[PDB]
């Protein structure tokens, strides 16, 4: 089977900048390569077919280049709607092969997160489990560290994290961290805290509550 | 209408013309559908193909004619084409019989020519393994590349047989 | 218009079999090669199989990574494409797209895709709990509130706020898969802190696989 090496895997660029994405095929595929754009929650969209032909209605800032084994997708002057994941498709010989994809994200200025902590609800507590949630709202860049502390003891292995896709209006990220404890372990303790480290913060920010005050 | 027995050469001549007539019917069908044998980008399909062709060194042209080297080249060439004729079998339904006829007739021709040769020492037989992989490779391609591959085989096989016919008339 | 509609998706146990369907309309189905493509949650596109037409003797091709576990087929009298999946593993959990293949080989039309989840877990509606701070802040200009959508299976759930009237400042996070095999996600909204107590905030949670609908009014 023909293998595709797509590069780079991720790309951070400014609105108005120019980017190139490359695909290499493991053997000659002529011009039988196409380029796809995919937005979150949607089916992929054809941009360029047979190496260099623009699909109907595709803006001319998109252009495809190459023949044989080495191929390039160029986007000139990035517009906000162009930030998405891009894939090459080898369609010379079956089985066809997609490249690994390039996730293209908007570069913006640093934004510190707003941090919030939520205790478990009384309704959840009735069921024997306690979820403690920490929210980091609208920050940039994506890189952020959340650490949990219960009565000042660092937690490990009992939390999960989830991060949104870059916001379509302000280009920020949000992160949700959930600490999970049994009701019994939850009640054994007083101070629940989430400490956040981020480039936008000069020093780490801690949000906490006391169990008996909720 | 009665006639005397055909000589070996006349039999060979008739065999080639029969195959050419069949190739012509196949070509007609290919070029009346799909890309209509539009051939601007046919170099793309040609990359995967090592189609036999005459060159002056083969001694099949009037100038520099050499009966022995030419006959060897014709037999070697036809043996190499067989994998490509196998490829053509799937590409024609609504013409199964015709594609089948071309393939069978070429096999008959090869035997006629091998009788004429003796010896066959200089004859390079194509490798079966190489042929099976090649066939797989060709069949895996998208429809456009397959249409172009089909046209290239038909044209190239026609050309090889036309030159062969001319040369064999001098033997 | 060309339409491709997948059916037959859903949950299946590890080792199980599932048959996907695709109903095509708005073109001569018979003339076209068709493909299946899949995408695991948060992962790249993976080409799956090709179904050729009558002219090409209904030939079939498969990604090698599938190791022959999948079988593609078509029914031209019904304008339908099928993907029979066998010996399913958790790594086969993905959205599966039906797709029309061009003469030139590239994918030209796509269905909306159908999710297949391979797991030992059983269908389960979510428990929805409010997210509200321990007490109101007096200093801060922005407040956050939300709902925790816990222990459901399979994906997906949809969350709206105030029946779709509140959209600004809403973040619905990607589900995490817990060690229990059940999913959990949170949906939050930030609001001016001066709005608190002047207005109701209700998250509306929808989980079609269990046919559950839950409105949770959040008090903060």
């Amino acid at each position: 089977d023909i293998q595709m090496t797509q590069s780079p895997s991720s790309l951070s660029a400014s609105v108005g900048d120019r980017v190139t994405i490359t695909c290499q095929a493991s053997q000659d595929i002529g011009i039988s390569l196409s380029w796809y754009q995919q937005k979150p929650g949607k089916a992929p969209k054809l941009l360029i077919y047979n190496a260099n032909n623009l699909a109907d209605g595709v803006p001319s800032r998109f252009s495809g280049s190459g023949s044989g084994t080495d191929f390039t997708l160029t986007i000139s002057s990035l517009q906000p709607e162009d930030f998405a994941t891009y894939y090459c498709l080898q369609h010379n010989s079956a089985p066809y092969t997609f490249g690994q994809g390039t996730k293209l994200e908007i570069k913006r200025t640093v934004a510190a997160p707003s941090v919030f902590i939520f205790p478990p609800s009384d309704e959840q507590l009735k069921s024997g489990t306690a979820s403690v949630v920490c929210l980091l709202n609208n920050f940039y860049p994506r890189e952020a560290k959340v650490q949990w502390k219960v009565d000042n003891a660092l937690q490990s292995g009992n939390s999960q994290e989830s991060v949104t896709e870059q916001d379509s209006k302000d280009s920020t990220y949000s992160l949700s961290s959930t600490l999970t404890l049994s009701k019994a372990d939850y009640e054994k303790h007083k101070v629940y805290a989430c400490e956040v480290t981020h480039q936008g913060l000069s020093s780490p920010v801690t949000k906490s509550f006391n169990r008996g005050e909720c | 209408p009665h006639r005397q027995p055909l000589t070996s050469s006349e039999r060979i001549d008739k065999q080639i013309r029969y195959i050419l007539d069949g190739i012509s019917a196949l070509r007609k069908e290919t070029c009346n559908k799909s890309n209509m044998c539009e051939s601007s980008k046919e170099a793309l399909a040609e990359n995967n193909l090592n189609l036999p062709k005459m060159a002056e060194k083969d001694g099949c042209f009037q100038s520099g004619f050499n009966e022995e080297t030419c006959l060897v080249k014709i037999i070697t060439g036809l043996l190499e084409f067989e994998v490509y004729l196998e490829y053509l079998q799937n590409r024609f339904e609504s013409s199964e019989e015709q594609a089948r006829a071309v393939q069978m007739s070429t096999k008959v021709l090869i035997q006629f020519l091998q009788k004429k040769a003796k010896n066959l020492d200089a004859i390079t037989t194509p490798d079966p393994t190489t042929n099976a992989s090649l066939l797989t490779k060709l069949q895996a391609q998208n429809q456009w590349l397959q249409d172009m591959t089909t046209h290239l085989i038909l044209r190239s096989f026609k050309e090889f047989l036309q030159s062969s016919l001319r040369a064999l008339r001098q033997m | 218009e060309v339409q491709l509609v997948e059916s037959g998706g859903g949950l299946v146990q590890p080792g199980g079999s599932l048959r996907l369907s695709c109903a095509a309309s708005g073109f001569n189905f018979n003339d076209y090669f068709m493909n299946w493509v899949r995408q695991a949650p948060g992962k790249g596109l993976e080409w799956v199989a090709q179904m050729r037409n009558k002219n090409y003797q209904y030939g079939t091709y498969y990604a090698e990574s599938l190791e022959g576990r999948f079988t593609i087929s078509r029914d031209d009298s019904k304008n339908s494409l099928y993907l029979q999946m066998n010996s399913l593993k958790t790594e086969d959990t993905a959205v599966y797209y039906c797709a029309r293949e061009s003469y030139y080989g590239f994918t030209s039309y796509w269905g909306q895709g159908t999710l297949v989840t391979v797991s030992s877990a059983s269908t389960k509606g979510p428990s929805v709990f409010p997210l509200a701070p321990c007490s109101r802040s007096t200093s801060e200009s922005t407040a956050a509130l939300g709902c925790l959508v816990k222990d459901y299976f399979p994906e997906p759930v949809t969350v709206s706020w105030n029946s779709g009237a509140l959209t600004s400042g809403v973040h619905t996070f990607p589900a995490v898969l817990q060690s229990s095999g059940l999913y959990s996600l949170s949906s939050v909204v930030t609001v001016p802190s001066s709005s608190l107590g002047t207005k109701t905030y209700t998250c509306n949670v929808d989980h079609k696989p269990s046919n559950t609908k839950v409105d949770k009014r959040v008090e903060s």
